[PDB]
């Protein structure tokens, strides 16, 4: 139903360890409360739906955060995964990243396959994967960008079924190869080696799991069970100059900020509408939010997973990031 | 010794500058080509015999305004490395002024500022002119002031800003720029001034009897105000108040950057023959809302500080009597913690008026610099207008499309709330 | 700096554009040979914005004529523009779309656009500092709609930071010229709202009422319609070309025109609209200008502002004026008509005053209204679209171009969403 | 010093050469009698390069006409050149090759060449400091191809340190004149690549497009084709004949033209190509020149540069120009079009500016492009060669001259290797 706001802090690295003796900008005091200040207006308190930090394994984060969303997908309606951060805070990392690390993508597939094996006697699992890339207000096939970006019918059925162009859809049969498709997408994904966040996700991405189940039993209704799971990656956000942004570099920053603005506006409107008696959200304002027409604010449950960088070098960024997450709910 | 560097960031500041340097020329006897027929060194520098040129930097991303200067009277005065032009406009957008475009001109600007600073012997400080509405006026001013702090540290920096009127507005996203900019002002300015076009328009209409008010004569009033403020350094009178001295008297607490500059007496060139403009009479006028340069009502707040800069045929004795009179006026409420909150300057240099406007030339004038707590009310109005638009994030995409972060607006707004709270606390 | 590349897509765009360039040339003292015979400095001060000064001091409009029907070129070239417009700017095919958006967009237009963009790029390189593009056309179909749409998309892709400004003739509600106006408009608008930054809604029917009733004219011709449109176009970039007492110019204006990316369809108006006889009973003051400027009857789009709410009104003045005089009228109007403005937008009217009046006038003012009442245009067109589409009437003229009902359905759906957004902001 | 011996091999070479010598004579104020009636010093300063000042101050072109078909001489001599060209320069046989490379090379040409070389040697001795040779001809066959090839080989042997510069008409891809163009071109090119130092690829088809489309002409004649070619030839040695602000001249240029001995086949172009009408919309500035000069559509060879990579572009300018203006355009072009230039060659465009513009122009520029895209010419010709050769079509016309399939096979093989080398450098 309502959007869950979950937040996790990325640990300190040699970029901070060689700085040490420096102060942590994030003071997590319990599972919902963060304190964020060194005094400029005094201790700034935030209350969230679920907090995590550098001591909590991403595997458990998944289990509490998006593992229930995987269940939500098959509760008669679909479900999706959102996130937020200030470029370089963890968004991409938390999907798994390191091969020894279980994360959102890895465990979503692994858990699903275990359920598939057990539930194969109840329903069949015809599943196809879609890889979308969002760059400069253009939607491309993330896995295979060679496909003309014009080829995408961003539209839904009157039944809220996904009715888009012939994207390079792929069936899953394991976790590794599926993640390899995600990686290959990220390989073909537009980045910027010139940025500090080595291989920053300059373009956004949607990993859409199309689940077309069918009833193993024969009955009067004989209706299939279509549902989907989306794992969404973003370009995070940067300063208006972001250190001498030049030409298209600045333009890219603007476009991802526009995308997140529209997304944030739609989230804000949605949470304001979650309480009211209307839901006028201009999803048209961005091809991303158009794609997310039902992902954000349709018949679904979701989560906003915010990645936090406690480094003293990112005080103001995290300051707004936490206030942003709060605003997203409020 | 005592020298000033003026920086005209906004075209409001440029047109004010045009009026100011026009005035300075008349006051020092300097022609449009720099020809003179001394203390002018504070504003002009000799570049060869009979070639005195203005120590000022003009910054525009929109050469049209500069071209008006380059094709105007003082094209023979200002030289090519003062009149700095850019390429793209700031689109009334703090994000573009501070970042997108301004980041590519600030380097040039600073180099020219450094040049003038190297040419100075007793730099007193900088005189920055701008608005809270324009993109360069807002964003670039913010960019520049940050850089000036880096380069010159504690060197005095004045911000002569145009303050968005409570009714007479021109643009729609004025609140956006004003809120972001004022944050920076509080961070970097050493003393800030606010001018309300609406207040002056009514002053012109009433006190000057002007049927059709506009910027031309409005700016002339501003130039009288600024001239009066700087008169104490450029002219040797009785009580010469320095910029540090202004801070000493006008700042009781670091953040108090309001001092409303009220010029009296705003008399039309007609009633002046019937106006018995004594020191006391003029003083009486300057302490009224009738001559206040920002729409407000000081009688609902408290006077933290009040500096009266008298100019021309002014006698200390008569001034003291006038002050004592003011002190007995219950309509003027000073803060309890500053029983001595009065400062007097007296400069023996008759008020100079430039042909081309009304403002009758008088033998006596006073510039009141008033730090009255009531200004928080004006700030509240600005904040409210901001909130109205901000609540719907209206026009926010124009800033975000330049890479502006939402938190920049949120944080600046919070600082503006604190500013008013500071005015609330000193009222106690 | 700040050069503008003008494109004339279609016969409507060519005829309006020709009138526009007549007006601009007249204002800047440039005759039909390209020779400048003015008397000011300001006439050349920003002449670069619109003209290339060719060898011999011949000012050539930075304008490209785009068309699928030869002879259309001659409908302009055979006039004064045979010496004004460059031969390389007459870029056209030899087919014609026949009021078919798809033909002028997917097929016939797609064949032409390669050579158009080549000329566009030439001008892009010729410019010292391109401010943006300006397209004049129509939603009637064919070139203006299809080719205009195509060009916007292609050019926007090339110059994502220099979005094209569009002056487009919209569908009239009574005065119809063809049958498939709903198709061509719906398909074009679907694309336009995604690509354009500012669109001016030009309705011949409303203009007909202005010419006939406001200007007291006999038989309003296309030249009279274009007189009104070109007057608007000149006003829009007067502050660009000329100096005033303040100045938010073109992009500086744009920032204050709309609080949202999509709702950028404006109604244009012109204050000083009156018969020569009735001028003798009128006074040259801004109060008279504003009473005419804010008159819904003088709107150049056939939608009555008062039915919706104003997000903002730009009031661009021309001629020596008092800022107090102007702004007081602005305040009086917003206060008195406050019921028609959006409550939560502090200032609903923007002031811009340039000191250079129109030729033949002592003063003027340009009205650019952002009102949700324009939704009536889109709503009615959508209804007419439905009326035809529901039966697949004339559908085969577009499916022969490779189109499908899905595309049509989406275009309709999108316009409906646009109307809803106006209703929401209302 | 620095004299050039020109040879006109074949009717094509004679007609082009005649046009060339018309142009040069015109530029240097020399009328058809040989009399000089100019007004500068520079017109005579290096007149020795191209002319012998005969008794009576009659400037006689240092040019030799070589031919196998009497009457060809008269096709030039009957014009102004009856008083310009020397009778001893009209060196010809009385047979004709009939578009047969072998006839004009092994047999009929071999009979003539003895008397040609005798005249060549006369001019060699007449020269004070021979800079090199210049041959104009064609790959169509017969004299131009066969006799041209023969002369190059023979003269190269005599003057291994003064390699002949060649302007040769190449085979068109659509506009064919005869059937055995693949044979004659293949056989000639096989030899040319081994003997010549610089070859200009002149394609009538590309020139036809220039004349018709770029120059907006009706019916492009051979004289119009030659106008373009002779314009190039004049440009190539303008810096030789005239002074500038710097100067790398002819051989100094050549050193910077190619990084390899074999890949010396260049595409020529001319900047100022426009109709008299369209000139009125153009500006006299190097930015306009470079936009036209770097336009692939104005190439005089039918290969689109952009399909390959540039080893280098020579940009030779004529007229008073700013070095900053020129070089900034050069830099802007290489940067913007960097994707079409070879990565590992720092400077891919060479600047040379002579201060003496063409007669009738205020300024101009000559394009000489070393691009691998020219491989398309050689590839397509080889394919056409294969098409015929594989069947031994027309083969007997050459085996009757003592040729064999081995020679043909080798000529084809060699051209294929040449194409491969372009692909490698691409
Ligand atoms: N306001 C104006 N409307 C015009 C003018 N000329 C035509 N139109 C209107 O535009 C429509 C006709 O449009 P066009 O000739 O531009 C169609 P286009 O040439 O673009 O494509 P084709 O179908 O290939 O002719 C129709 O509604 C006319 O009534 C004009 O000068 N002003
Ligand atoms: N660019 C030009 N091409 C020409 C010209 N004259 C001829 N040609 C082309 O050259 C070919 C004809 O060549 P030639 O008359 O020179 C053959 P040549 O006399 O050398 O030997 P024969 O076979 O003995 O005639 C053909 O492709 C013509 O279309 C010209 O003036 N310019
Ligand atoms: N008092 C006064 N106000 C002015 C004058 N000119 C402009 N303004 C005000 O200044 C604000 C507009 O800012 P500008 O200074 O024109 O803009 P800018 O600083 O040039 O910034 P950009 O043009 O956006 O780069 C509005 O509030 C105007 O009313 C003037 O001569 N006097
Ligand atoms: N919890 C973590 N533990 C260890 N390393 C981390 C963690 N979070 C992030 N990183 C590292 O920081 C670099 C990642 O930035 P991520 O890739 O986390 O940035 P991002 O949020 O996807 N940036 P952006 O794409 O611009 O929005 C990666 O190489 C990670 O290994
Ligand atoms: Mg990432
Ligand atoms: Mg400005
Ligand atoms: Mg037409
Ligand atoms: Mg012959």
């Amino acid at each position: 139903s309502s959007i869950v706001v979950a937040i996790r802090v990325r640990p300190f690295t040699s970029m901070e360890k060689t700085r040490l003796v420096i102060r942590k900008i994030v003071d997590c005091v319990d599972d919902r409360m963060l304190i964020f200040d060194p005094a400029h207006g005094g201790e700034i308190k935030f209350v969230f739906d679920k907090l995590f930090d550098e001591t909590s394994s991403q595997a458990r984060v998944y289990k509490e955060t998006t593992s229930p969303l995987l269940d939500s997908v098959l509760d008669g309606f679909n479900s999706t995964v959102f996130a937020y951060g200030a470029t370089g805070c963890g968004k991409t990392y938390t999907v798994s990243g390191t091969p020894s690390q279980p994360g959102i993508i890895f465990l979503a597939m692994e858990e699903l396959f275990n359920k598939i094996t057990d539930l194969k006697d109840e329903k069949d699992f015809e599943i196809s994967l879609s890889y979308l890339e969002i760059y400069n207000e253009r939607i491309r096939d993330l896995l295979k960008p060679e496909t003309p970006s014009k080829r995408l019918v961003i539209r839904e059925d009157t039944q809220n079924h996904i009715k888009v162009a012939n994207l390079s859809y792929h069936h899953p049969n394991t976790v590794e190869d599926v993640m390899d498709l995600v990686v290959q997408g990220n390989i073909n994904r537009t980045t910027s080696p010139t940025e500090a966040n080595e291989v920053s996700s300059r373009s956004h991405a949607v990993l859409q799991i199309h689940i077309m189940q069918t009833n193993k039993l024969v009955d009067l209704t004989s209706q299939h069970t279509f549902a989907t799971l989306s794992i969404i990656d973003l370009a995070g956000s940067e300063r208006a100059a972001a250190t001498r942004n030049r030409g298209i570099r600045l333009h890219e920053g603007a476009n991802i900020n526009r995308s997140l603005l529209a997304l944030g506006n739609c989230i804000n409107a949605l949470c304001l509408n979650d309480g009211s008696r209307s839901c006028h959200i201009p999803y048209r304002d961005s091809k991303l939010t158009r794609l997310l027409k039902f992902s954000l604010g349709g018949n679904c449950k979701t989560v906003m997973i915010v990645c936090i960088s406690p480094s003293s070098s990112h005080y103001d960024e995290t300051l707004n990031t936490l206030k942003y997450a709060n605003r997203a709910k409020e | 010794m005592r020298e000033c560097i003026s920086i005209h960031v906004g075209q409001a500041g440029v047109q004010i500058g045009n009026a100011c340097w026009e005035l300075y020329c008349l006051e020092h006897g300097i022609q449009p080509d720099g020809q003179m027929p001394d203390s002018f060194n504070t504003f002009f520098s000799e570049t060869g015999a009979g070639k005195h040129v203005p120590r000022a930097v003009f910054v525009d991303l929109e050469p049209t305004v500069i071209d008006e200067v380059r094709t105007g009277t003082y094209r023979q005065l200002f030289h090519p490395e003062q009149l700095i032009t850019g390429k793209e406009d700031a689109a009334n957008n703090y994000a573009r002024g501070h970042y997108t475009i301004g980041k590519e001109i600030i380097d040039l600007v600073l180099d020219r500022i450094r040049k003038l600073a190297d040419q100075c012997t007793g730099l007193q400080g900088f005189l920055v002119f701008h608005s809270f509405g324009g993109g360069t006026g807002s964003g670039f001013t913010s960019l520049l002031m940050e850089r000036l702090s880096v380069d010159y540290g504690k060197k005095s920096k004045l911000e002569f800003s145009i303050y968005p009127a409570p009714q007479v507005s021109t643009a729609v996203v004025e609140p956006y720029n004003s809120i972001l900019t004022t944050h920076t002002t509080l961070e970097h300015s050493d003393c800030a001034f606010m001018v309300d076009n609406e207040a002056i328009y009514d002053i012109c209409r009433r006190n000057l009897d002007i049927e059709r008010p506009t910027y031309t004569n409005l700016n002339r009033l501003i130039s009288q105000i600024v001239s009066s403020i700087t008169a104490s350094l450029r002219f040797d009178g009785a009580l010469n108040v320095d910029l540090t001295e202004f801070q000493t008297n006008l700042v009781p607490y670091p953040r108090i950057h309001f001092p409303l500059a009220t010029y009296a007496p705003v008399i039309s060139a007609e009633k002046a023959y019937h106006e018995q403009l004594s020191v006391a009479e003029i003083t009486n006028a300057c302490f009224e809302p009738a001559n206040q340069m920002v729409k407000c009502d000081p009688r609902h707040g408290k006077y933290m500080a009040c500096c009266l800069l008298y100019r021309g045929d002014v006698v200390p004795k008569d001034v003291n009597a006038a002050i004592a009179t003011i002190k007995t006026k219950r309509s003027i409420q000073f803060v309890d913690w500053c029983p001595t909150g009065f400062k007097v300057g007296i400069n023996y240099q008759p008020p100079t008026v430039v042909p081309g406007g009304d403002l009758a030339k008088v033998q006596r004038a006073v510039c009141m610099l008033s730090n009255t707590t009531a200004i928080a009310e004006a700030w509240a109005r600005l904040d409210h207008k901001f909130d109205l638009m901000y609540a719907k994030r209206a026009f926010v995409h124009w800033y975000v499309g330049e890479g502006m972060e939402e938190g920049e607006f949120s944080e600046a707004r919070e600082d503006m709330a604190a500013l008013e709270k500071d005015y609330e606390e000193v009222g106690v | 700096m700040r050069e503008i590349v003008h494109i004339q897509a279609g016969q409507c765009g060519n005829q309006i554009g020709a009138k526009f360039w007549e007006v601009i040339s007249d204002e800047h003292g440039i005759d039909p040979t390209g020779s400048y015979h003015g008397d000011s400095d300001l006439q050349l001060e920003r002449i670069n914005v619109y003209y290339n000064e060719a060898a011999g001091n011949k000012y050539v409009p930075r304008a490209i004529l785009v068309d699928l029907e030869p002879g259309t070129m001659d409908s302009v070239r055979s006039g004064p523009f045979g010496q004004i417009f460059r031969p390389d700017n007459f870029v056209f095919g030899q087919s014609g779309a026949g009021n078919n958006w798809a033909k002028g967009h997917y097929t016939e237009g797609a064949e032409l656009v390669d050579s158009v963009l080549d000329v566009v790029r030439k001008e892009s390189e010729s410019c010292d500092c391109l401010q943006g593009f300006q397209l004049t056309h129509s939603l009637g179909g064919g070139t203006g709609s299809g080719m205009g749409t195509l060009l916007i998309s292609k050019i926007r892709e090339e110059y994502p930071d220099r979005i094209m400004n569009t002056f487009s003739v919209v569908p009239s509600p009574k005065v119809s010229d063809t049958v498939v106006e709903p198709y061509n408009a719906t398909l074009s608008v679907h694309q336009l709202v995604e690509n354009t930054d500012e669109t001016y809604c030009i309705d011949n029917e409303a203009l007909y009422d202005i010419c006939f009733r406001t200007l007291k004219l006999t038989t309003p011709t296309y030249g009279d319609l274009n007189h009104l449109v070109s007057a608007t176009m000149s006003g829009v970039t007067t502050c660009l070309r000329f100096p005033g007492q303040l100045n938010a110019d073109l992009r500086k204006l744009a920032v204050n025109m709309v609080p949202f990316p999509r709702l950028h369809f404006f109604m244009p108006g012109f204050a000083p609209l009156t018969s020569r006889g009735s001028q003798q009973y009128r006074a040259l003051t801004v109060p008279e200008l504003t009473q005419q400027m804010f008159d819904a009857k003088n709107m150049m789009a056939a939608c009555d502002p008062r039915h919706g709410r104003y997000l903002t009104v730009a009031a661009v003045f021309r001629g020596r004026m008092s800022m107090k005089e102007v702004d007081e009228q602005m305040l009086n109007v917003q206060n008195k008509n406050s019921s028609y403005f959006v409550e939560w937008i502090p200032n609903n009217v923007k002031t811009a005053v340039c000191d250079i009046p129109p030729r033949g006038l002592k003063m003027s003012a340009t009205f650019i209204g952002n009102s949700t009442a324009i939704q009536e245009l889109f709503k009615r067109i959508s209804e007419q679209f439905t009326a035809m589409f529901r039966r697949k009437a004339f559908l085969h003229w577009y499916t022969g171009e490779g189109m499908d009902e899905m595309e049509f359905t989406e275009a309709e759906s999108n316009m409906n969403d646009l109307v809803s957004e106006y209703q929401q902001y209302q």
